[PDB]
């Protein structure tokens, strides 16, 4: 595990090119999420 | 140290959730290599995770976080998608679960986008696909991901060519 950009908490990885894609996120010390909700599910076939 | 707590689909902490879930689907530029296709998900459960010893760990480190960036904890609700979730929702994330060779570094990585998360259910660039049928498309295999209270703090902004 690295670590953070010196000062800064987080990296926030801002999709240029596809404007419809939204942001992702990373985080270097595991202390910082906490796994609220987990969900089962299927994907759907489309009709 | 944790438990888990079925909600109801009549209760308005599941509909909000699901709600999330569905609308952050959006379609991939590998066209569902990865994920699968598909545009919308069957919701089987959503289960409240309960551990008092990772959630004083958490709000311990969000505080000092806040403290550090003008009292904001910059905190979001993300997803995250993982074969190793089972682990996670018992022991906490830690380094086990860094993506070594993700594009900004080995650290965690969350998305907006469920849909990005589902590319990671069954590993990096959807692994092999379901244990079951080898399949990065399977529609009858159960999925599971999680979606995280995250403390992102004063966060370096990266524009990346995706
Ligand atoms: O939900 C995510 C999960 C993971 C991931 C990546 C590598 C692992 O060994 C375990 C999980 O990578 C990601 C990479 C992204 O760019 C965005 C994500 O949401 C994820
Ligand atoms: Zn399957």
């Amino acid at each position: 595990m690295a670590h953070s950009p010196p000062g800064h908490h987080s990296v926030t990885g801002r999709p240029s090119v596809n404007g419809l894609a939204l942001a992702e996120y990373v985080i270097y010390r595991g202390e910082q999420a906490y796994p609220e909700y987990l969900i089962t599910y299927q994907i759907m076939r489309p009709e | 140290g944790t438990i888990l707590i079925d909600l109801s689909p009549d209760d308005k902490e599941f509909q909000s959730v699901e709600e999330e879930m569905q609308s952050t689907v959006r379609e991939h530029r590998d066209g569902g290599h990865a994920g699968g296709i598909f545009n919308r998900y069957n919701i089987l459960k959503i289960q409240k995770v309960c551990n008092k010893k990772l959630w004083e760990r958490y709000t311990h480190r969000r505080k000092e976080v806040s403290e550090e960036n003008h009292n904001h904890a910059n905190e979001r609700m993300l997803f995250h998608g993982s074969p190793f979730v089972n682990a996670i929702i018992h022991k906490g994330f830690d380094e086990r679960h860094a993506y070594i060779g993700g594009m900004f570094g080995a650290g965690i990585y969350f998305a907006e986008n469920s849909s990005k998360s589902n590319q990671y259910v069954y590993g990096i660039g959807g692994g092999t696909g379901c244990p079951v049928h080898k399949d990065r498309s399977c529609y009858i295999c159960h999925r599971q991901l999680l979606f995280c209270r995250v403390t992102l703090g004063k966060s370096f902004l990266q524009f990346s060519a995706m």
